């Protein structure tokens, strides 16, 4: 039983890194890649041998009408934004949601908060303080997921691999319903 | 929402066989020429003979060639006075005179030196076989119809239904005079059939007589190939009039007109091989092949084979490129 | 503590160049699954009666794309691995060829309608006869993705390879050009909804530009969206989107008179043909800086087009000229 997962988000918000960690079980070897060609992976939730297909939208983000070609017959959307960038939390209800629910009506959405490890890191706190912003707390991300109405809000990091498996475990079980 | 049609431009210097292609593509894929259709051309066969003769008659004077048989001085006057646009019968004050002039070794001497003035290519074909034409019961043979010469000044388009696919074959002018108009039929062009007359290598342009006829066929080619609406359209080079080169290359030598050619003399092939090389090298885009074929446009059965093979390539392309 | 980071520019950039080169391969063979797997098998076995009239509409021009990549572009990326300075000049070189992505992108919505409705009970069969892990509708997105991943890979060469030379000018155009191609492809989707125009929009050359104008003529005032291609300019009625044809003027008979009776915002475009009559449309613009832009560009398209003609009538002269431009 195959299903179709398309990912969506702003540029360099850890879309491509998140899929590499799952499809390999390893960090990219200290060269952060760019192209993750469409990977059918063998996941197993609630005892159901799902073969969920993964589609990256890496780069196709300044082109309004071209993304719509990746959306038909879709069963789940891993919409996401970077924790280290409140400007990526801004586009979730602004650009993405309104676009998504048109090309995929009543079809589920999983909000994900990438690179949780970069919340604690001091080098990304002093960098953000310049812009008069701060790392998005979890009690802001949940309220966003509710507001847009996602299947379930999750957080992870491509460096830690933490919550990466559990996000796809949610992405799989969501693809069922 | 079907799209079963395909435009093709025929292009090139004048007198290179663009119209003659259209005649063969008619012979092959169209309705042939009937007897009534041929009888239309007699006026033009008749005309061409005068065009050609008057051409030389004037060449005699221009190049101070002397007539061998005094009695031809008259004959040459009489003929040169004739209005070719009104001539529509080959009757005997003249039929004898043109026969006598053709026979004078002086006129032939002039004809042997034809390079130096504008005489047509089917002059021999006709003036040798006068007696047949001059017959009062003449009716042009398909070959005669293939070898006549009614010069084009107008873009006349000729469609041809062929295996459920239409090829719309455009026939353009040739002299510098006409080439402006060409751009109005550059519209949805699928492929550029470009003709070069292999036997042009030794002549000069009719319109401007300082400039080698290949030098210009060459210039024109690179000029069209460059033009940026033809980058999404294949190019097929038909080096025509091979039969003429094959006979011509025995006297008039290539290397005297193109010194870059380091091959042998009187070698029919070695020449055309080199001439082809000139043109194919002017191909700019290195990701695109530039198909070639040596043709004789007055040889129906050679042309049948060429266009046969050309299609199976043209179709092959435009299928992959989703134009069908 | 300076030049030891200048050499770190190379290695880091070679990893990005080698990704392109090694992804260009997996892409070639992934198109090779489409072309010589699904299309080859379907040609040998036979065409289904439900899908007989629409065999081609599924695979678009994908065969043209494959054979370009395989037999020329890939091979040149391999030359770029052992000569990375040669790369930027190569992406400029073939701006025109990438037109084939436009024809494919526009004919993609049609695949889904010809696949997802007609033969999904048929592509299951071929998928299990060939035996691929990836279902047909996955492999037919490859180019759509690939063309918008060229902007990315080159953009990453620009970060890391800024230090390894100041020919960011060769790579400036190289990146510019490789964003415009996905722009055309993106724009040519909306303009695919142009109803009531005979002629293929695709093969009317580049879509240079478009803007809104008020269109008089001796008067009949009307707000219209004016598309401008290299071969043609179309006048169209906007439907707030999606458009309708109203008038055209092919560049082959175009004429222009700018700054009409003094006004920066007004110009006229004229169609004078060999067989047709004489039409004349007065375009008045919103922003004066949009009017002036158009004059300049159309007055140019013409300037060079009237060069071409003069060179047809005098071709040897004009190729002496161009041979000394080259050298
Ligand atoms: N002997 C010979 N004559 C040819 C050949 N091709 C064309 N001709 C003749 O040369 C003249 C020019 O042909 P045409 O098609 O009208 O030239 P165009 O101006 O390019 O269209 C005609 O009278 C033909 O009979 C050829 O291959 N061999
Ligand atoms: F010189 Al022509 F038709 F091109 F007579
Ligand atoms: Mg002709």
């Amino acid at each position: 039983i195959r299903k179709k997962l398309v990912i969506v988000g702003d540029g360099a918000c850890g879309k491509t890194c998140l899929l590499i960690v799952f499809s390999k079980d390893q960090f990219p070897e200290v060269y952060v890649p760019t192209v993750f060609e469409n990977y059918v992976a063998d996941i197993e939730v609630d005892g159901k041998q799902v073969e969920l297909a993964l589609w990256d939208t890496a780069g196709q983000e300044d082109y309004d009408r071209l993304r719509p070609l990746s959306y038909p017959d879709t069963d789940v959307i891993l919409m996401c934004f970077s924790i280290d960038s409140p400007d990526s939390l801004e586009n979730i209800p602004e650009k993405w949601t309104p676009e998504v629910k048109h090309f995929c009506p009543n079809v589920p959405i999983i909000l994900v908060g990438n690179k949780k490890d970069l919340r604690n890191d001091e080098h990304t706190r002093r960098e953000l303080a310049k812009m008069k912003q701060e790392p998005v707390k979890p009690e802001e991300g949940r309220d966003m997921a509710n507001r847009i109405g996602a299947f379930g809000y999750m957080e992870c990091s491509a460096k830690t691999k933490d919550g990466v498996r559990e996000v796809f475990e949610m992405a799989t079980r969501a693809a069922l319903q | 929402r079907s799209r079963r049609e395909l435009k093709l431009l025929l292009l090139g210097t004048g007198e290179s066989g663009k119209s003659t292609f259209i005649k063969q593509m008619r012979i092959i894929h169209g309705s042939g020429y009937s007897d009534e259709d041929k009888r239309g051309f007699t006026k033009l066969v008749y005309q061409n003979i005068f065009t050609a003769m008057q051409a030389m008659i004037r060449a005699m004077d221009t190049l101070k060639i002397p007539y061998k048989y005094e009695h031809n001085k008259a004959h040459a006057q009489l003929v040169r006075e004739v209005d070719v646009e009104k001539v529509s019968a080959f009757e005997n004050p003249y039929v004898d005179a043109i026969k006598s002039l053709w026979n004078d070794p002086g006129i032939q001497e002039c004809y042997d030196r034809r390079r130096e003035y504008q005489l047509s290519d089917s002059t021999k074909y006709y003036l040798n076989d006068l007696d047949r034409v001059a017959d009062p019961s003449y009716l042009p043979t398909q070959q005669d119809v293939l070898r006549v010469r009614v010069p084009t000044t107008g873009i006349i388009e000729y469609p041809f239904d062929l295996q459920s696919v239409i090829f719309r074959m455009v026939d353009v002018g040739g002299q510098r005079s006409e080439r402006r108009k060409w751009i109005h039929c550059f519209e949805n062009v699928t492929s550029i059939m470009f003709l070069v007359a292999l036997s042009e290598y030794d002549q000069v342009l009719v319109e401007s007589d300082n400039e080698n006829r290949m030098e210009e066929s060459k210039a024109l080619f690179r000029t069209i190939i460059t033009y940026p609406w033809f980058q999404n359209s294949s190019v097929i080079l038909f080096l025509n009039k091979k039969d003429l080169l094959e006979e011509k290359i025995m006297y008039s030598h290539l290397v005297d007109y193109f010194p870059e050619y380091d091959g042998p003399q009187r070698d029919a092939q070695a020449a055309r091989e080199f001439i082809l090389k000139m043109f194919v090298d002017l191909n700019p885009d290195s990701d695109k092949i530039i198909y070639s074929h040596f043709t004789c446009a007055t040889d129906t059965e050679n042309i049948r084979f060429v266009f046969a093979a050309v299609k199976d390539t043209i179709l092959q392309l435009n299928l992959k490129e989703y134009n069908l | 503590s300076e030049e030891e980071q200048k050499k770190k520019a190379l290695e880091r950039s070679m990893y990005v160049l080698s990704e392109l080169v090694e992804t260009e391969k997996m892409y070639v063979d992934d198109l090779g699954q489409i072309v010589e797997g699904y299309m080859a098998t379907m040609a040998a076995q036979g065409v289904p009666e439900s899908l007989r009239g629409r065999d081609r509409i599924v695979f678009g021009n994908i065969q043209q794309i494959y054979e370009w990549h395989r037999d020329y572009f890939l091979q040149e990326l391999q030359r770029c691995l052992k000569d990375p300075d040669w790369l930027a000049q190569l992406f400029i070189k073939h701006e025109r060829r990438l037109h084939m992505y436009v024809v494919y992108c526009q004919n993609k919505p049609k695949s889904e309608h010809v696949v997802s409705e007609f033969g999904d009970s048929y592509f299951e069969e071929l998928r299990q006869q060939l035996g691929h892990r990836l279902q047909l509708n996955d492999l037919l997105i490859k180019p759509v993705q690939r063309i918008m991943k060229y902007q990315l890979l080159l953009k990453d060469f620009l970060k890391y390879y800024n230090r390894a030379g100041m020919d960011t000018a060769d790579l400036e155009q190289a990146v510019e050009v490789m964003c415009f191609v996905p722009k055309r492809c993106n724009d040519m989707m909306t303009l695919g909804r142009l109803r009531g125009f005979e002629g293929k929009l695709t093969a009317q050359g580049k879509l240079l530009g478009q803007d809104t104008f008020w269109v008089t003529e001796p008067s009949r005032g009307r707000e219209r969206r004016v598309f401008l291609f290299e071969q043609i300019i179309i006048f169209s009625e906007a439907l707030g989107p999606g458009y309708v044809y109203k008038n055209s003027i092919k560049v082959s008979c175009l004429g222009l008179e700018g700054n009409l009776q003094g006004d920066p915002c007004r110009f006229a475009l004229t169609s004078r043909g060999p067989e047709g009559g004489i039409q004349r449309y007065v375009l008045q613009a919103a922003d004066p800086a949009i009017s002036q832009a158009w004059i300049k560009h159309v007055a140019q398209i013409l300037e060079s087009q009237r060069d071409f003609l003069n060179a047809l009538q005098s071709p040897i002269e004009y190729q002496r000229r161009e041979s000394q431009t080259n050298s």
